[PDB]
């Protein structure tokens, strides 16, 4: 699982 | 438009004394941070914008600037530890926790997401999020009769953030925080969305990655049957964490291991030990190695489920890391098994694949293998068959490999090598 996630477009 | 602003222009708008100018500039910053590869996170930080964004989180009368600032800060917090630290240092944790109660679901969701990135940095920020009181309002968002009434993306972000509050060690999360979260985790673990199930399994895998008291609080909640079902899933993203969790659990006590067996886990291992994904094979064999280290009745259940031929198979052909776990599974089996269980091992064909692995340039597998051969000879002695076994080993090129190891740069290798060659050959 990802430790951090950007909200991208 | 709000597309392709310079940082200088964003600064000019955010420093205006005009909330609507500030909103447009915050949106332009959000779009830099979300629509570019190589987003200019450090430039935004160096401009001093984080404290402004954090204060916008509090603008209850302008929900759009709350949302845009929350998204900009989410993506800053998604970067390096230094970038996440700048968000924390601006006061963002309590401001986001206050936004969990927003009547606008998209704003509450963005706050959930941002707190997940902060907690995901590591144990210190995780525990700091917990100390600011994040768990109660997070769990309150999932306190509905049926999870299916929540938006799917919303539930996925909530599950993911909760999994980061279960994640990391040195130290592990506070015991009281785990007990508070577990009932909700068990509920998410029965939900019919594959991404929620995957992140729920990851969280359980983190919580069982520790000493036996940690494993016990998870097992006591009755999740092992559901983990075993998810072990059977077709989705690799679900099987991988379910298997990690089961593997952790069987590092506990023999009674904790027995719960995995009673739930039916061993019936899934023919497929796991032949799985086309190398990492599944490796973690399944690691799991087997901690089951054959148990009691003789637990070894017997490995035998009854037909798994010894599957261990022979992976010892014969697999990725080397998997073959090493299989060697460990065999040494544990031979150290704890009855004579009849050890005889059965040899009748299944263990000797030849074991001997061929003494050609490995890896010192540790050599010792493990030599220790298993020793244990197998000790079983033959009790039967007076050390001779038939010596022949088997010589007949497949084993003696030659054992001989070569008498000249080995390692201490315990050539000592154990020599002892076998003399006492039996």
């Amino acid at each position: 699982e990802r430790r951090k996630r950007a909200k991208v477009e | 438009g709000t597309v392709n602003w310079s940082v200088e222009d964003i600064v000019k708008g955010i420093n205006s004394n005009n909330l609507e100018s500030q909103l447009q500039a915050t949106q332009a910053a959000r779009k830099l941070l979300s629509r570019e590869k190589q987003p200019p996170i450090d430039n935004i930080i160096r401009a001093g914008l984080i404290p402004k964004f954090v204060s916008f989180l509090g603008k209850t009368d302008c929900s759009p600037i709350q949302f845009e600032s929350a998204w900009a800060l989410t993506n800053i917090a998604s970067g390096t530890s230094e970038q996440t630290k700048a968000v924390v240092d601006g006061g963002a944790i309590p401001a986001f926790i206050s936004l969990l109660a927003s009547p606008h679901a998209h704003i509450s969701e963005q706050a959930v997401w941002a707190l997940g990135n902060i907690a995901g940095d590591g144990s210190a920020f995780r525990d700091l999020v917990i100390k600011h009181g994040a768990i109660d309002p997070l769990l309150a968002l999932l306190a509905v009769p049926d999870l299916s009434t929540l938006a799917c993306g919303y539930l996925r972000n909530l599950t993911w953030t909760l999994s980061n509050l279960c994640r990391n060690k040195n130290p592990a999360p506070p015991l009281d925080a785990v007990e508070q979260i577990l009932p909700t985790l068990v509920r998410l673990l029965h939900h019919n969305d594959p991404e929620v199930l995957a992140d729920s399994c990851w969280a359980i895998s983190y919580l069982t990655d520790g000493p036996n008291e940690r494993i016990e609080m998870v097992v006591k909640k009755g999740v092992v049957p559901q983990l075993v079902k998810l072990l059977g899933a077709t989705e690799l993203p679900i099987v991988t964490p379910a298997l990690r969790a089961i593997g952790n659990i069987v590092t506990g006590t023999d009674e904790q291991t027995q719960k995995v067996i009673d739930a039916g886990a061993l019936a899934v291992f023919p497929s796991l030990l032949t799985n086309p994904k190398t990492n599944i094979q490796k973690e399944a064999t690691w799991t087997m190695s901690n089951i054959t280290a148990g009691r003789q009745d637990q070894i017997q259940q490995v035998v009854n489920h037909g798994l010894v031929p599957f261990l022979v198979g992976v010892l014969s052909k697999a990725d080397f890391k998997t073959q090493k776990e299989a060697a460990w599974a065999i040494t544990n089996y031979t150290s704890g098994g009855t004579v009849e269980q050890i005889v059965y091992l040899v009748h299944c064909g263990i000797i030849e694949p074991l001997m061929n692995l003494l050609s490995a340039k890896d010192t540790k597998i050599i010792q493990v293998i030599l220790d298993a051969i020793s244990n197998i000879f000790q079983a033959a002695e009790k039967l007076g068959e050390t001779e038939k076994l010596s022949i088997m080993i010589e007949e497949c090129g084993g003696l030659d490999k054992i001989e070569a190891l008498q000249r080995h740069e390692n201490e315990s290798v050539y000592k154990a090598s020599l002892n076998l060659i003399e006492k039996y050959f």
